[PDB]
């Protein structure tokens, strides 16, 4: 086959310029189309032949002459943030590489933790809830109970319409039987040069 | 113009068959290339594409997994899936310009290879106890297997999560930033009949 | 006081790059627009049609405006070539060169092409002119339109040479689409056909100052001041005729069965006879087959008739051309069927002008009072020959992109392998098959009448 890397699967704009980059496993012959994807509807076509637009709005350009191919947007709006692949039509089996746009903003994490209902410890379980509801970046969510966890889930929005900050809800499922360790500790690490521990006993 | 429609989402059991059509209006379906595409939340696969008057190539991955056939008298292109257990994505449906190699137009069909299809649980969590400013307080639904919609009664500060796989059934978590706390309700309902709605006490 | 030799040399020279290029154009513009500057077979088709049509339409409306344009102290034609040159060298080099532009190709194709196609004619219709105006003998006017002829003749052989071992020598990357699944590059193949163009471009601007060197005006005045303006009425007087109106429609209809052939043939030849860097050698080989036929059909119309040598010689390719698309792509089959098809691209091209002076004989017997009776022919001739081949150009080109072509492909679909095939072999054979039943409906029996004419013509 060919693989088409998209280094970058996040990047950062602010109503400015947004460059995204696809690079080829062999010379296409500058034969690689560019698509946009809003989430909830399917890939429309962008650019054709690195160059070529298909009925868009100018601010949509496309150069490239071959193994390094580049789509420029010099007026990147709100229709603008969304997902972009890179095709290439040079071989038998296509492939794709994705890439999508994020905007511009601060800093600065929020934690809270939750104990499980009484409702939900009746019924043969207990789910500890940590909520990160406002940051930007990349987080990451530790368990302690008295001693590091792996047997959480992890789930992670978009970014946010007016805030544009992100959030992250951590649920951990331990059962009334193995319900006595101690205390559980939430911690969240990210750029802000110490982590954020919320515990309950 | 140029579109195609496709069948709505299908839930097949494990290892069943499922057939995505693929309608085609606008063009001669017999001269362009009808090409099939994997997203399953991340980057783009290609499985296969069918030429309407004649050969069908498939991609190695989906050989003995996908078979394509294309009804000429109503200009529609099906796709069969077999074996399953990862294949929950979105299969799209795209005609390729018979110049270049490339997809002008798109359509879009789900499929969740999961099993059971149950209740969802409503807890509401709430703080243990602490004082900082404003609260948070959150809830959770665990244990169905449809797409919910949790709201809130008029307040719009809500972050209502992606829900997760957890076993066979799906997770969803929702958390409100509210200020004062007179008194709040968590509202959510299923895909199915399924709905109900808890308040958020104390402690 | 006669025209010297090196003058009529030097003027024959300048006058060679005209068809030179409608030649280097007509053999790879298609395959260049399909494959190098990757359109679309739609706008590749818009923009050969267009670009001829627009050739057609210039010619006779240039014609007339160099017809009223006034005597000067550079001439009266020398300041149409000299204002006609510079722009058009520029226009050639600007045709060759793909864009770097994110929406309308097709308009920059079409406004160049249609440009270097009016410079070309402006300068090669005052030159068609300049055969009446370097002097008044009949003898010196016929030695320099044979010399014309022989460079010109030589000239599409040295063009086709150039471009065949410029672009097709540089070795493509394909896209092998979908049906094919089981070091240069495109910016190098795009770089060789600039080198080409420019190549052309500075043979053009070095013929056009020998041109200007070796060709004076003499202070001709157009000779007699009495001349006739009928173009419509004199258009339709010469088509009243009957030897004359069949000799057009056979003519035409041959040229657009050798006209419509090469275009398709540069991809035919590489896409259905596994030629991707060979079809240069059998554009090659088909013209130094016509160069060498030449001399011999001028002997097999002097030895075996007229007319008998036009029916051997249009009909000959149609045996070969049904063997090529009935073989499995043989390289010395397709060796010699080219030979025989550079044969019958010379008979099918010099025997017609051999045929020419028995019809301007018969048709000085039938009217007594003519003027400009063959600068009509040739109008008319090349007028209709150049709109039917930009619409066939055009026709076939779309038909290509209704079959499903594919830009660069390394293997073509079964429609367009079965298109290529069809457009050398059914269309060229229908319109050789009208042609040759036109030379059937022609009257005048080669000179077993025209001869009778001639005493007729030694009557007046
Ligand atoms: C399987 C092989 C496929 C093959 C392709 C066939 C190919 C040949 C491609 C050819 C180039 C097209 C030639 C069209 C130009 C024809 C004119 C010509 O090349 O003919 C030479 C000479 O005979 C004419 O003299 P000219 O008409 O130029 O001057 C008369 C002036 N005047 C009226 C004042 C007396
Ligand atoms: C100036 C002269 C111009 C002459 C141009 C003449 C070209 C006309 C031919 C059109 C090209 C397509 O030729 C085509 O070949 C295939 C043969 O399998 C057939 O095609 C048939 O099957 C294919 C599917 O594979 C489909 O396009 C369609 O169902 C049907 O057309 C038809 O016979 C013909 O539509
Ligand atoms: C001698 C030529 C005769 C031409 C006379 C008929 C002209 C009108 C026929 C139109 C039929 C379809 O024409 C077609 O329309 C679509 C929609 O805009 C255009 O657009 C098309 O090309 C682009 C790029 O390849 C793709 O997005 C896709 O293939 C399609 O949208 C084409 O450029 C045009 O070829
Ligand atoms: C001399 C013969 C003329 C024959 C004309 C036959 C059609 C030739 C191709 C026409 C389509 C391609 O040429 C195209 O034209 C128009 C302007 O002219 C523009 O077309 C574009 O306009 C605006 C962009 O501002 C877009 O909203 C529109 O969707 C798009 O079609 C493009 O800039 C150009 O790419
Ligand atoms: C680049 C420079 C080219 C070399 C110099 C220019 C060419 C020099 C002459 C070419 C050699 C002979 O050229 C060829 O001679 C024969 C003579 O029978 C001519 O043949 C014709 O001559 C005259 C008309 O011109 C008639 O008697 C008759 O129609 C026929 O015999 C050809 O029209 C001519 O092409
Ligand atoms: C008109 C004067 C002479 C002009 C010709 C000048 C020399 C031309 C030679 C270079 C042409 C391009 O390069 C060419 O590429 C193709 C590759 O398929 C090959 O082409 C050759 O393959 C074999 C080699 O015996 C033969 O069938 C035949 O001679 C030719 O088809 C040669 O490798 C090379 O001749
Ligand atoms: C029998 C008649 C003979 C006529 C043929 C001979 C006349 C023309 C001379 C041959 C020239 C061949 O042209 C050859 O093309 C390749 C393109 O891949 C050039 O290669 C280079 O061209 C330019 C140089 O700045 C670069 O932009 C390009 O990237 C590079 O590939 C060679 O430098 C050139 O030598
Ligand atoms: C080697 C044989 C020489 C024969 C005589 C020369 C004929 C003309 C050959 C010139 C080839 C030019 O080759 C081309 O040049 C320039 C930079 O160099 C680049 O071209 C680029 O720059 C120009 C600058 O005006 C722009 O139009 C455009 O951005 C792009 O086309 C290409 O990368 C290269 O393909
Ligand atoms: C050297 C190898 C390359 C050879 C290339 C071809 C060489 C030239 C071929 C000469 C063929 C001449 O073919 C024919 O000759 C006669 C004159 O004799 C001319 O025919 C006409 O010329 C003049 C001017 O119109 C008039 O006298 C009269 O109308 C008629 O005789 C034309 O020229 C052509 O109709
Ligand atoms: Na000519």
């Amino acid at each position: 086959a060919l693989d088409i890397n998209s280094p970058e699967a996040e990047k950062n704009a602010k109503g400015a310029r947004a460059r995204i980059t696809c690079n080829a496993g062999n010379q296409v012959g500058s034969a690689v189309a560019w698509f946009n994807q809003r989430p909830g509807d399917p890939a429309s076509l962008l650019t054709y032949w690195a160059a070529t637009e298909k009925g868009v709005a100018g601010k949509q350009s496309a150069q490239g002459a071959s193994t390094k191919f580049s789509m420029s947007s010099a007026g990147p709006e709100a229709p603008s943030l969304s997902s972009y692949w890179c095709l290439l039509f040079e071989k038998g089996a296509f492939s794709f590489g994705g890439s999508k746009l994020n905007p511009r903003e601060g800093a600065g994490p929020q934690a809270s933790i939750l104990p499980p209902s009484a409702d939900l410890n009746t019924s043969g379980g207990a789910a500890v809830v940590c909520f990160l509801p406002n940051w930007y970046g990349n987080i990451t969510v530790q368990w302690k109970t008295e001693a590091p966890q792996s047997q959480a889930n992890m789930s992670w929005p978009g970014q946010a319409g007016a805030n544009a900050a992100y959030a992250m809800a951590a649920v951990l499922a331990i059962t009334k039987g193995d319900y006595g360790p101690g205390s559980f500790t939430c911690n969240a690490s990210n750029r802000g040069t110490g982590p954020f521990a919320m515990s309950l006993n | 113009a140029s579109k195609l429609e496709l069948s709505g989402p299908a839930e097949p059991r494990g290892s069943k068959s499922a057939q995505i059509t693929c309608k085609a209006k606008g063009f001669p379906e017999a001269r362009f290339w009808v090409f099939w595409l994997f997203q399953r939340a991340a980057a783009l696969d290609w499985p296969a594409a069918n030429f309407s008057g004649g050969p069908v190539q498939f991609e190695s991955r989906f050989q003995g997994n996908a078979s394509l056939k294309g009804s000429q008298a109503q200009a529609n292109a099906e796709l069969n899936i077999g074996a399953l257990g990862s294949s929950t994505a979105t299969y799209r449906c795209g005609w390729k310009l018979a110049n270049g190699g490339f997809f002008p137009s798109w359509g879009g069909a789900n499929v969740n290879g999961a099993a059971g299809a149950k209740a969802p649980a409503v807890y509401p969590v709430e703080i243990s106890g602490a004082g900082t400013g404003s609260v948070t307080l959150g809830c959770l639904v665990k244990g169905y297997n449809a797409k919910p919609n949790l709201t809130w009664p008029g307040a719009s500060g809500a972050l209502t999560f992606p829900s997760e796989l957890n076993g066979a059934l799906w997770n969803l978590a929702s958390a409100v930033t509210g200020s004062g706390f007179p008194s709040a309700t968590c509202a959510v309902g299923f895909g199915a009949a399924t709905d109900v709605d808890k308040k958020v006490a104390a402690a | 006081s006669r025209l010297s030799v090196c003058s009529k040399l030097c003027y024959a020279i300048g006058g060679a790059p005209y068809q030179i290029t409608g030649c280097a154009i007509g053999f790879f513009l298609q395959i260049y627009l399909l494959d190098v500057a990757l359109l679309d077979p739609f706008y590749a088709s818009i923009i050969l049609f267009v670009g001829r049509a627009w050739d057609a339409v210039t010619d006779p409306t240039v014609g007339f405006l160099v017809s009223r344009t006034p005597w000067t102290r550079f001439g009266r034609m020398m300041p149409w070539i000299v204002l006609s040159t510079p722009f058009a060298v520029l226009c050639y080099f600007l045709i060759w060169y793909v864009p770097s532009v994110d929406q309308g190709k097709v308009v920059w194709y079409l406004i160049f092409y249609c440009c270097f196609q009016t410079l070309q004619t402006c300068f090669h219709v005052p030159y068609s002119a300049l055969t009446m105006f370097i002097s008044t003998e009949q003898k010196e006017r016929d030695s320099a339109t044979a010399y014309r002829m022989t460079v010109e003749v030589l000239g599409t052989l040295i063009g086709t040479a150039i471009q065949g071992q410029i672009v097709g020598m540089a070795n493509a990357p394909c896209i092998s689409t979908e049906i094919d699944l089981q070091h240069v590059s495109l910016q190098d193949l795009r770089n060789a056909y600039m080198i080409a163009s420019g190549v052309i471009c500075a043979i053009y601007v070095v013929c056009a100052v020998v041109l200007f060197l070796g060709v004076k005006e003499q202070k001709d005045t157009c000779r007699v001041r009495t001349e006739p303006m009928s173009f419509f009425q004199g258009i339709c007087m010469v088509m009243g005729h009957g030897p004359y109106a069949k000799l057009v429609m056979g003519f035409l209809f041959t040229s657009l069965a050798f006209m419509l052939l090469e275009g398709n043939f540069a991809l035919f030849c590489i896409y259905n006879l596994g030629f991707r860097n060979d079809f240069q050698n059998v554009l090659l080989v088909i013209m130094l087959s016509a160069t060498l036929a030449i001399p011999f059909w001028q002997w097999f119309l002097t030895k075996f008739g007229k007319k008998t040598a036009v029916y051997i010689g249009t009909t000959s390719v149609v045996p070969f051309l049904i063997s090529v698309v009935l073989v499995p792509s043989s390289l010395a089959v397709t060796y010699i069927a080219s030979f025989a098809a550079g044969v019958s691209v010379a008979a099918a091209f010099l025997l017609p002008w051999s045929m020419l002076p028995d019809v301007v004989d018969d048709f000085k017997v039938q009217n007594p009072e003519s003027q400009g009776h063959e600068a009509i022919f040739y109008s008319f001739y090349v007028f209709f020959t150049k709109f039917a081949s930009g619409v066939s150009l055009g026709v076939s080109t779309l038909s290509l992109d209704f079959a499903g072509y594919v830009t660069r492909g390394c293997t073509q679909p079964g429609e367009v392998k079965l298109t290529l095939k069809i457009l050398v072999s059914a269309a060229p054979i229908v319109l050789i098959i009208i042609g040759l039943l036109i030379f059937i409906s022609y009257p005048i029996n080669e000179e077993k009448r025209q001869g009778n004419r001639k005493l007729l013509n030694e009557q007046r």
